[PDB]
RNA sequence: GGACAUGGGUUAGUCGAUCCUAAGAGAUAGGGAAGCUCCGUAUGAAAGUUGCACGAUUUUUCGUGCCUCCUAUCGAAAGGGAAUCCGGUUAAUAUUCCGGAACCAGAAGGUGGAAUCAACACGGCAACGUAAAUGAAGUUGGAGACGUCGGCGGGAGCCCUGG
RNA sequence: GAGUUCAGCGCCUCAUGCUGAAUCCGGUGCGCUCUCGACGGCCCUUGAAAAUCCAACGGAAGAAUGGCCUUG
RNA sequence: GUGAAGAGUUUCUUUACUUAAUCAAUGAAGCGGAAUUGGGAUUUAUUUCCCAUAUUCUAGCGUUAAAGUUUCUUCGCGAACUGAUCCGCGUUGA
């Protein structure tokens, strides 16, 4: 047969597309003023970066052992303005903007830009609209139980910073596409996904799904999960199908 | 102007006589002043009520 | 002086610019710094056998002195002394008698690990001193073994370049000591007593003695704190 | 041995410069494209005439590599007459001709009657 | 005759390349690979160009010391960018030649002007202005530097119209 | 003083020269091309980087002496 | 690899350690422990059983040290301590 177009997605024309994009959203270097205290930054922009729906904060801080001024690219968090001043360390207040360890922090709180391991700058609830609630803490052996925006509740260290509040952007996936053109600008910023073409539509040679007098399978969707490259298409490992009527 | 045809002009025409001349207008320039001194008077307020 | 007026500053977090403070311990260092340091962090750690861990144990500074005092007064003719004597032996041998009618009888200490070892097998080294920085250590690890089985006193001094010194070397990796003079019998033998009263007397207690093996640096406080409560 | 910075950079060594003890090569080259390389004759075509009388520049054959400053060496130290601007042309044949204007206290004429090709 | 033969013809500090970087390419450190070579671009590197008068006659770039998030390059004749116009001239070149009239960059300091009698100007309420109006490191800011469509107003050239 | 138009003299004319005049006064625009200025609409699309240049905060350094003949 | 339990002269499991090995970040930028300290409990008291930090300001600025002694015995913007408590096997975290 031929390589079909996941196993072509390793890289080259399936790249994402970066030039105009601005920066990565890590938080800060966890440092001694953010272990200990806290340290005081201003936003001085709220920008639009492309492929992301969400807006980015530029916040400048000040630099606590040589003379010069840091910008920093925050996750933007609605209700933030330029000019206002968020605190990132352990005395911060629980404010919303603030970056706050979340094992500083009280129980059903909603954060946002959470970290999975303390350092790691940022990991879980990113998206626009999207946040993260904390659950619980447990003081022996710190470790705070959380809940994804997924549903899935995750266990991670009393040291790992969050900020509070919820990633701005509200509600996207509210409004309509309404026709390929707004589809293709969307994706045009993000990465080359887009359109697709059906496995069924293509030839036995393209894809398994390919070929026959009739547009079919001709066998089940739904493949294992150790399934080897070229043949792991359509349902992976798919615990049931058909449609949700009820789950939790 | 262009980035360099600003070497050919002499000082004072590239700069207002002022403190922040030509790096911050007027209005800006007011406002970091009043800033300052109020924060400092309330710094000063904020150490000799703290005894 | 009402001009001259106090301007701390706090240097608290968020307040001002940190001072200029020794980072040593936060530098990162070259690799073979890195290496030279973390290899004696390693050789701390881990349960070090007896036969390796037997060379830590050192002989303290008056006996060291002693016995480097002893060797200063018997080491190998240098290049100017060796070409005098030449010179007198080939002048005497053509007029007289052969050089060892003009020349006396050495007195010097033995050195080179294989000409150390044959004379301790030999039973004729009155005294031998390993280094105890020999980089292969299997060049030396058998020697106190040996010096035991041999009966020929023995210990362990620090330094093999300061044994180098001795014989005009960049470094010694063993010295020993087979001839004396009859002023020095007396100094040799205190030095035989003083050196078997420390190595040869625990050399079986030495055998089953396991070297390194502590966790050290702030593990140790820390279950210091946890056993204290 | 404080250490002001959380970075360790190699210190500063002597770096001895070179005392060879023989020279590579025995002998020196001889300046090469001196003057006599760099000028190489003096073009008469009709053009080069009216540049002549009506310009007062001289137009000749100089090497490929010679540039205008040791064209108005050669020049000089070659015909005793001092160029006030040079013109560089590479030709379709693959020749360099030069257009050197002579001051005007000199005549182009008499000087190329004094070269010989008039 | 764009054919054949013989000669002639392309002149630049200001036009481009050259400089910079984009998508990318690609040494070096290092790690794989039997190897041809593959990955990798401050990457797990002792990756220094630069800031400061300590010697220094006496009015100055020559050997130490202490130093701080620098860094290979290639990659656009449509991207960014220092600076030239008119008239004329040839058989064939011209913003390149000629005549006239300019501009930019770099180097020394050749003059004149300005401030400072005992060190770094004045005026205006202010927006701000001048012929000058001493400014090291460090830091910050701006320009370069930016989509698409639609109408409105102006200017230049062209078009039209009266003598 | 250039360029353009017209009118003459030489009359082989040689440097193709010399000598006369004009090149003036007005107006117009939902006009065409370019450009500038202030705006408005659209984006789940917000629409390069760098070289280079400039400005600011800051205070390193300076030495002219005899109210006048004298320096940076 | 190192130390503790358990099983009817032995190796099966857990229950801990890091120095092997692995992951992540950084200009490997403040890790751990002592000494001072006062709310604090012992208790006719002793930190003895206990943890303590300096900047919430509104879109300003914060660098090239001021001060205190004392070496010079002040051309000193001259040297050192201190201002910036002390010590160390570990760059930090998992």
């Amino acid at each position: 047969g031929r390589v079909i177009r996941a196993q072509r997605k390793s890289g080259g024309i399936f790249q994402a597309h970066t030039r105009l994009r601005k920066g990565a959203a890590q938080l800060r270097t966890l440092d001694f003023a953010e272990r200990h205290g806290y340290i005081r930054g201003v936003v001085q922009k709220i920008i639009h970066d492309p492929g992301r729906g969400a807006p980015l904060a530029k916040v400048a801080f000040r630099n606590p052992y040589h003379y010069r001024t840091d910008v920093e690219t925050f996750v933007a968090t609605e209700g933030m303005y330029t000019g206002q001043f968020v605190y990132c360390g352990k005395n911060a207040a629980l404010t919303v903007g603030n970056v706050l360890p979340v094992g500083e922090m009280p129980e059903g709180t909603i954060i946002s830009n959470v970290e999975e391991k303390a350092g790691d700058r940022g990991a879980l609830g990113r998206s626009s609209g999207n946040y993260v609630i904390i659950v619980g803490h447990d003081v022996d052996t710190g470790k705070t139980r959380v809940k994804l925006p997924s549903g899935a509740k995750k266990v991670v260290p009393s040291s790992a910073r969050g900020v509070v509040g919820i990633v701005a952007g509200g509600g996207r996936i509210d409004k309509p596409l309404l026709k390929a053109g707004r589809a293709f600008h969307k994706y045009r910023v993000k990465r080359n996904c887009w359109p697709r073409t059906r496995g069924v539509a293509m030839n036995p040679v393209d894809h398994p799904h390919g070929g026959g007098n009739h547009q079919h399978v001709g066998h089940s969707t739904t493949v294992p999960r150790q399934s080897a490259p070229g043949q792991k298409v359509g349902l992976i490992a798919a615990r049931r199908t058909g449609l949700l009527r009820g789950a939790a | 102007l262009r980035p360099r045809e600003f070497a050919r002009l002499s000082h004072n025409q590239k700069k207002v006589q002022r403190a922040y001349g030509g790096c911050l207008s007027a209005n800006a320039v007011k406002d970091r002043i009043v800033r300052a001194f109020l924060i400092e008077e309330q710094k000063i307020v904020k150490q000799k009520l703290k005894q | 002086n009402p001009l001259f007026v106090s301007r701390p500053r706090s240097f608290g977090i968020g307040q001002d610019i940190q001072p200029k403070r020794d980072l040593s311990r936060f530098v990162k260092w070259p690799e073979y710094i890195r290496l030279q340091r973390r290899r004696k962090i390693l050789n701390l750690r881990l349960k070090v056998p007896p036969a390796i861990a037997q060379f830590q144990k050192t002989l303290d500074k008056n006996t060291a002195t002693q016995v480097f005092k002893l060797l200063n007064k018997y080491r190998p003719e240098t290049a100017a002394e060796k070409k005098q004597r030449l010179v007198a032996e080939a002048e005497a041998v053509a007029n007289g008698k052969s050089a060892q009618d003009v020349s006396k009888k050495p007195y010097n200490v033995k050195y080179g690990l294989n000409h150390v070892v044959a004379l301790i097998e030999a039973k004729k080294a009155k005294l031998v001193l390993i280094a105890s920085d020999v980089d292969p250590i299997e060049l030396v690890v058998f020697l106190p073994a040996l010096c035991k089985k041999m009966g020929v006193p023995y210990a362990i001094v620090k330094n093999k370049a300061r044994l180098g010194t001795v014989i005009h070397q960049k470094t010694a990796a063993v010295l020993a000591v087979t001839e004396v003079r009859e002023e020095d019998k007396n100094e040799l033998a205190s030095i035989v007593s003083a050196v078997d009263a420390n190595f040869s007397a625990k050399y079986d207690e030495s055998r089953r003695k396991w070297g390194g093996g502590i966790m050290g640096g702030k593990t140790q406080a820390l279950l210091a704190k946890r056993a204290k409560a | 041995k404080v250490r002001t910075s959380t970075t360790f950079r190699r210190p500063k060594t002597l770096q001895l410069s070179r005392k060879p003890k023989y020279a590579r090569k025995s002998v020196a080259h001889a300046p090469r494209l001196d003057e006599y390389k760099i000028i190489v004759n003096p073009i008469n075509s009709e053009s080069a005439m009216k540049k002549i009388e009506d310009d007062n520049t001289l137009v000749f054959h100089v090497h490929l590599k010679a540039n205008k400053f040791t064209i108005k060496e050669a020049v000089r130290k070659l015909y005793s007459v001092e160029p006030v601007k040079i013109n560089t042309l590479i030709r379709p044949n693959g020749t360099k001709k030069a257009f050197v204007k002579l001051s005007a206290d000199a005549d182009a004429l008499d000087v190329a009657n004094r070269i010989g090709f008039l």
